[PDB]
């Protein structure tokens, strides 16, 4: 979710895997 | 070659069965085998 | 009473009334013992399974992916090392052993659950695993031709530790430590709430862990605070805490939670943490063998924390020795091997994915690349691993015994201050407290005590003697630190009535580990030895009790830095620890079997052993001496035999001393008569004055060997040539250089002389027009090549003892190079063949002596076995790649040059006493100027009295009196032996000299008349006295010895000034004051620099003297200049002196011209800073303001 996590890879994978 | 016969180089044997078909190329080919070192990299203490 | 050949040659007087209950344990045992357990298994020890074999067994079974392939470990075979340690170091190769393991794979139909793998792969083969480094009997490792030592590491033991910060009341904490992996922690709160965290994270109630699993009121407060409804909710919360912003998965959280604490590879206690946890909770129900965490264990830890909050229990002490354990180098090697094995197993699982073969063998899948790299990386780059100090034999022993808490899993230098630096009560029996670095690392070295020993669990243990019914038993036992606290131990100094019963009703002993006064009945144990608390290095110093602790520590650190002299001199006053230190260190040769010397020469020793009194043996053994061996400290090492032809010898005797050893005794100093009066201000503070007789007599002269290596590399423009054909070089300069271009062996080289000549080509010279006109006027051609020969640095003078050359690989050797290599090989084999024949000739002579005694089949294969070794030695020289090394690709050739230069003590040199008094020589005086006694014998050195009052080093004065007494005893012996040299009277004189004082009763009667004459000649210079560190002789005994010498009962004696010959008012104490020279020469410290190369990035001078050096200017110095107000000095130094490129050239031209001009437009460093800022968005530029 929108946890403010700095790393881009975690943010990108969440959208890609949907 | 190293695992099968143990010997690390056997460079003549290495040229014995290769598709490269060159001997000068292997001598020049392995010359650029070292990445540039980092200047800021530490040397342990080394006089600090 | 010497009882030994080394003791027989010289007899040393001994003092003290304490009996020797137990001999000292082997000093190098800790380093040697750890490696053996890893590489060896002993049935008696109970170490049935080697650690390396257990590591292979644990991860061997994979069953990759239903491929009908099974991996099973069968056996491990270790290959013999290709080169011996002596051969490996000279070649520069690292001593190594090949590791081979047997893998069996079972294959079959691989159907769906039927006969998958029971009918195939019945063939198994050994697969090479990697190369394992080997440890010499000295417990040292040779890497890349360099000897290295790995320091032992002290780390907190795995277990459960409870501690409370005082910041708030009731703030107890619970910590669980795994051998590897994350460790959970529990923290109490002021409200009494309980929080659980893993290493680091958001604070959460400890109840969440219990929820995931399934007079107490704390649970009720904690349960309401957490809003978690179900275990699934608790697991999701834990996953969210571990990773933030990551969506939860239904099965992802369950695998992660079990894996963190429930994976055996991921989490293990090592069998130490589990053992401590079970003892702490006292529960045997949980399986000790399983190191994995359990729900019951966590509930028990929470219960213990609640009990501590209630107030039943005791907080643990981190500083306590029992909590801390010492990790050997082998355990670290085992961990590296395990990491490599894990990587190899992952590769094997991936390797099975591609198959292109029929009846494939289980050799292709195994990959040895990962294991070799990790172990090599650890040994070469290991922080704990470092070059062993070669300054002296004592230094090598000190470094190996050293244990460092620093390194991986270790406290940072600045992180821990004022806690671990202090000495704990348990430290008395485990670590000597007088030895530590005076630097910031001080209090971390924790040098191991001599009697300190390591238990299998890694906890240090101390030997003690039990007492029964108030009577001391002779039984010796080792007590653990935790066990020791409960018992009360009395000191060994306490006297006995001869029934082993303490005479004194009240004695000083430690009952709680703190010294206190208690009755003799409560005492349960006695110390094995007085010197047990002190470290082996500390015991060397005499009169240790009289000296202050800080001064003693300074003296102990200084003694290890002592530099060996050409002739070793045994100290007149010694604790007697020197003989043990020399024997334990492998710098001397000890005969394996009792035998009579057959031939002795200064290159090797030949000994014949009698079979009647010895176990069956070859009947001949050969020992090879080492001559002028180089050292890391550049100190020459050589071995000289003390044996004689037809001399009876026994096992354990020293055939010949090697490095810094005299007659089996280590000597780092020379005895010099020392006065104690201020002279002419030459020693206002710590300055020392030398008579100069020592300089003339070579009393303090040392030999240093310098190795210079010249290498040839192939540049893009051309291949450089080491041939000595360089234009612009005169024949006289090259006259020393040989036709081959290598300097002749044994030829003295002046500073800056050419050792080797090389030429490197240059292109695009682009000579300026004036240079072009000069070439045209003289018809001078411009060289397309430049010369870069190797030359000795200025101020250095030496001779070339040895020359080493390595040829190219895969290229036929030239007739000069090829012929030279063949000649060298033949000479080594030819000298060996004649030398091997000489041993064979000696064996044949022995057979002729035993020809009547049956030799037909007794030694039939003995000569054949010797021949095989000779053939291998010939093969090993030709066994090389032809360069003697791989050579690193792109390197055409390399040459090694060895130069040895003698060094003599000079002004500005530093001399440090054993007592810790240190000084730097200020001047050398004439013999007549130095003050002399009424006899007229000169005083070699004069010391300042004021310094001794300021620092309580009273031990030095006592040693000087003892030295004076020894000097007096020697003169009487010289007078007795000067005339009427007969054994019968000499025996009586010796009985008076030795049996006059002390209860030692040397019983000189055993020595024959021939031995007596040699002993008297040896004692002419002085009579040796040995004093126990805490058992030192009292003042009255020394006064009686002075009376026997005939000197007055005082150290001070009348003296006369040499210049005026008039006696000084007041007598002056004279002592031998045995002294050593520290390794701090002023030759390399001069660092004179005028103009030097500048740093490329900052255009600034290099520092440290590595190239041209130069002194950096401190910021504080700038503050002092500002206080002075000398702006002109400050402005000039900053710009022209350092980074002004325009200014430096202009300044140099002006100085040569002598005209006066100054240019300081700007400093280059400021421009570089502006460019760095300019790259960023912020803009910095110069401006003119009219406002």
């Amino acid at each position: 979710l929108k946890g403010k996590t700095s790393d881009p890879i975690r943010m990108y994978m969440r959208e890609m895997g949907i | 070659i190293l695992q099968e016969k143990g010997r690390e180089a056997t460079e003549e044997e290495i040229i014995e069965h290769t598709p490269n078909m060159s001997k000068e190329k292997l001598k020049k080919i392995l010359n650029i085998s070292h990445t540039p070192i980092s200047m800021e990299s530490p040397i342990g203490d080394d006089e600090d | 009473m010497s009882y030994s050949y080394a003791e027989k040659k010289r007899i040393r007087k001994e003092f003290g009334v304490l009996p020797h209950i137990l001999d000292v344990p082997y000093l190098l045992s800790i380093q040697t013992e750890s490696y053996k357990k890893f590489l060896t298994v002993d049935a008696a020890k109970g170490r049935l399974h080697s650690g390396l074999e257990i590591v292979l067994k644990q991860s061997f079974p994979v069953e990759s992916k239903n491929g009908q392939y099974e991996l099973h470990y069968v056996d491990y075979q270790i290959g013999e090392p290709t080169f011996d340690e002596t051969e490996c170091q000279v070649r520069g190769a690292t001593y190594d052993a090949p590791l081979n393991v047997k893998l069996r794979l079972v294959v079959y139909n691989k159907d769906a659950l039927p006969n998958e793998k029971i009918v195939e792969d019945i063939r198994e083969e050994y697969v090479y695993m990697g190369d394992i480094p080997l440890m010499t009997t000295n417990g040292t490792f040779i890497i890349n031709g360099t000897e290295r030592v790995v320091v032992s590491q002290l780390h907190r033991s795995p277990g459960a530790f409870f501690s409370k910060d005082d910041s708030e009341e009731g703030a107890f904490s619970a910590r669980i430590i795994p051998y590897r992996g994350s460790w959970l922690d529990f923290e109490f709160d002021s409200k009494g709430i309980i929080w659980a965290r893993i290493d680091r994270k958001r604070k959460f109630c400890a109840t969440v862990i219990l929820k995931a699993l399934g007079r107490g009121r704390y649970i009720s407060d904690t349960l309401k605070y957490d809003l978690t409804r179900n275990t699934d909710e608790a697991l999701v919360e834990i996953y969210k805490v571990l990773r933030p912003g990551d969506p939860p998965a239904a099965a992802s959280v369950k695998a992660l939670f079990e894996g963190l604490f429930f994976i055996e590879s991921r989490y293990s206690l090592s069998d130490i943490g589990r053992m401590k946890l079970n003892a702490r909770l006292g529960s045997d129900k949980v399986s000790k063998d399983i190191y994995t965490l359990e729900n019951s264990d966590i509930v028990g830890v929470i219960e213990e924390l609640i009990n501590i909050r209630d107030g039943k229990g005791k907080v643990d002490d981190i500083d306590h020795l029992g909590n801390r354990r010492v990790r050997s180098v082998g355990e670290m090697v085992e961990n590296q091997f395990r990491i490599g094995l894990y990587r190899v197993e992952k590769g094997i699982r991936e390797s099975m994915s591609l198959v292109h073969k029929d009846k494939l063998m289980p050799k292709d899948i195994v990959n040895s690349k990962p294991i070799t790299a990790a172990i090599k990386e650890f040994f070469t780059s290991g922080a704990l691993s470092q070059f062993m100090d070669q300054d002296n034999p004592l230094s090598e022993v000190t470094h190996k015994r050293r244990i460092s808490a620093l390194g991986p899993g270790g406290l940072s230098r600045d992180r821990a201050g004022f806690e671990v630096r202090d000495v704990h009560a348990t430290h008395y029996g485990r670590l000597c407290p007088i030895e530590t670095p005076e630097g910031p690392n001080i209090g971390l070295i924790n040098s191991l005590a001599s009697y300190a020993r390591v238990n299998d669990y890694g906890f240090l243990e101390a030997p003690y003697r039990k007492v029964v019914d108030g009577k001391v038993t002779d039984e010796i036992e080792y007590l653990s630190a935790i066990d020791e606290d409960n018992y009360v131990i009395a000191q060994a100094s306490t006297k006995l009535d001869e029934n082993n019963h303490f005479v004194e009703d009240i004695i000083q002993c430690r009952s709680g580990g703190e010294a206190i006064f208690t009755e003799s009945s409560r005492v349960q144990y006695m110390d094995v030895s007085a010197k047990q608390m002190v470290s082996a290095a500390a015991a060397l110093i005499p009169f240790l009790e009289h000296d202050d602790a800080n001064r003693v520590l300074m003296g102990a650190n200084m003694q290890r830095q002592a530099v060996p002299t050409l002739k070793s001199e045994k100290p007149l006053v010694g604790t007697g620890m020197e003989k043990i230190v020399a024997r334990d260190s492998g710098n001397c040769i000890i005969a394996r079997n009792v035998g009579e010397v057959a031939e002795v020469d200064s290159n090797r020793i030949v000994i014949k052993v009698d079979t009647e009194k010895s176990q069956t043996s070859n009947l001949v053994d050969i020992y090879s001496l080492t001559k002028f061996k180089r050292s890391n400290k550049n100190t020459c090492i050589n071995q000289r035999p003390i044996v004689n032809v037809g001399d009876k010898v026994e096992a354990g005797d020293i055939l010949a001393d090697g490095f810094a050893t005299d007659f089996g005794e280590l000597s780092l100093g020379h005895n010099l008569m020392v006065a104690f009066m201020p002279w002419n201000g030459y020693n206002f503070e710590d300055s020392i004055l030398l008579s100069e007789r020592i300089v003339k007599d070579d009393k303090y002269t040392s030999i240093h060997i310098e190795e210079f290596t010249c290498v040839a590399r192939d540049t893009k423009l051309g291949p450089e040539e080491i041939t000595a054909d360089i234009p612009n070089v005169s024949e006289s300069s090259l006259a020393k250089l040989d036709e081959s271009g290598i300097v002749h062996i044994g030829a003295n080289v002046e500073a800056g002389d050419i050792l080797v000549a090389k030429i490197t080509p240059k292109a695009e010279q682009q000579l300026t027009p004036e240079e072009r006109l000069l070439r045209a006027i003289f018809n001078e051609k411009a060289s397309n090549v430049v010369d870069s020969s190797l030359r000795m640095p200025s101020g250095t003078s030496g001779t070339v003892i040895n020359v080493q050359v390595f040829e190219n690989d895969k290229g036929g050797k030239s007739k000069r190079a090829l012929k030279i290599e063949k000649e060298l090989i033949d000479k080594a084999r030819k000298d060996f063949d004649e030398e091997f024949a000489v041993i064979e000739s000696v064996v044949k002579s022995s057979i002729e002596q035993e020809v009547v005694g049956e030799k037909v089949q007794n030694a039939r294969e003995y000569y054949e076995e010797a021949k095989i070794a000779i053939d291998a030695k010939f093969e090993a020289k030709k066994k090389s790649i032809t360069q003697s090394n791989e050579l690193s690709p792109g390197v055409l050739k390399t040459v090694k040059v060895f130069v040895a230069i003698k060094k003599r003590i000079q002004p500005g040199d530093k001399m440090a006493g054993r007592h810790g008094n240190k000084g730097v020589v200020s001047r050398v005086l004439p013999v007549e100027d130095m003050p002399y006694m009424e006899d007229g014998t000169p005083v070699d050195v004069c010391l300042n009295p004021l310094g001794i009052p300021s620092r309580m080093n009273i031990g030095q004065i006592l040693e000087a009196h003892l030295g004076l007494a020894s000097y007096g005893l020697g003169k009487k012996i010289e007078k007795t032996l000067e005339k009427t040299r007969k054994a019968a009277e000499l025996r009586k004189t010796l009985e008076e000299v030795y049996n006059s004082v002390g209860d030692k009763k040397v019983n000189l009667e055993a020595l024959n008349d021939e031995e007596i004459l040699t002993l008297c000649d040896n004692l002419k210079g002085g009579v040796p006295i040995a004093t126990p560190v805490f058992d030192g002789a009292k003042e009255e005994d020394i006064k009686s010895l002075l009376k026997i010498g005939g000197f007055a009962t005082n150290g001070q004696m009348k003296l006369f000034d040499g210049r005026t010959g008039k006696p000084f008012d007041r007598h002056v104490t004279v002592g031998y004051m045995y002294m050593l020279k520290l390794d701090h020469l002023v030759d390399d410290k001069m660092h004179a620099r005028s103009t030097g190369s500048y740093s490329l990035v900052t255009q600034q001078p290099l520092g440290g003297k590595a190239q041209f050096g130069g002194q950096r200017f401190g910021e504080m110095e700038v503050w002092a200049l500002q206080a002075y107000g000398a702006a002109y000095t400050l402005r000039e130094m900053l710009t022209v002196k350092s980074d002004d490129i325009a200014g430096r050239s202009k300044m140099y031209k002006n100085i040569v011209d002598g005209k006066l001009t100054m240019n300081v437009d700007v400093p280059e460093s400021f421009n570089v800073l502006r460019n760095e800022v300019r790259a960023l968005g912020i803009d910095m530029d110069f401006d003119y303001s009219s406002e």
